[PDB]
């Protein structure tokens, strides 16, 4: 786990 | 984007 | 830590 | 460029 940007 | 997380 | 950011 | 963790 790891979403982003 | 240009900013991170995380979501 | 554990998270993200950016701050 | 990347303040987190
Ligand atoms: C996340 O940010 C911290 C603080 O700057 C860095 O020490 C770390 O390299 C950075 O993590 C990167 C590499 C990773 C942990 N494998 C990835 O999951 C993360 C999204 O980006
Ligand atoms: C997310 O940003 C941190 C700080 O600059 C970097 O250390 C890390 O490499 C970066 O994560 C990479 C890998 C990724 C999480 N899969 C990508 O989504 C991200 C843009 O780049
Ligand atoms: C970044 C780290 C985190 C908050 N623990 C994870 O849940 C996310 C999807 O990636
Ligand atoms: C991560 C990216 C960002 C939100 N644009 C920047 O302000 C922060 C310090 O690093």
């Amino acid at each position: 786990a790891x979403k982003x940007x | 984007x240009x900013n991170x997380x995380y979501x």
